[PDB]
């Protein structure tokens, strides 16, 4: 149970990740079609 | 901008709580294999 | 078996996350390079 | 740029597919555990 | 064990990662201090 | 940013030898399933 529980801890924290993933390239993005 | 940065904050605070919660876990799982 | 194959699910995660990790960074020494 | 753009795409298409991949496979251990 | 094992290098992982994330988010306010 | 640039690399660096070392018990746990 604790490792299936601890999996779930894992992937909520990729998907949040990945969230923070696309802001970064949002922010990129952003910067780049100012500097480009 | 702003959004960014309270989205960027969100997400961190979230992921923070995620690995600390698994470290938690990460030590409660060894100790019930042993 | 469902616990290692959601492992295998994680782990492939992570790598593609990495990737995309590596992309943003090659984003920003771009952008950097022109600004500084 | 263009490349840097469809590579980010390609990454985020496959981690799109592995978090849902995920989720479920999370859902159907947590089945089997009960 | 293993499992237990996995989970231990797959947080480690996101850790990583996690640091990885705000250095990018750091380089990112940097060059957006500048050009904003 | 010359900090930034050698703590990107000692983080890739770590997420390198994770990444392969998970590779690795995903095999041998794979093994140990069958």
């Amino acid at each position: 149970s604790g490792i299936v529980q601890q999996q779930n801890n894992l992937l909520r924290a990729i998907e949040a990740q990945q969230h923070l993933l696309q802001l970064t390239v949002w922010g990129i993005k952003q910067l780049q079609a100012r500097i480009l | 901008w702003m959004e960014w940065d309270r989205e960027i904050n969100n997400y961190t605070s979230l992921i923070h709580s995620l690995i600390e919660e698994s470290q938690n876990q990460q030590e409660k799982n060894e100790q019930e294999l042993l």
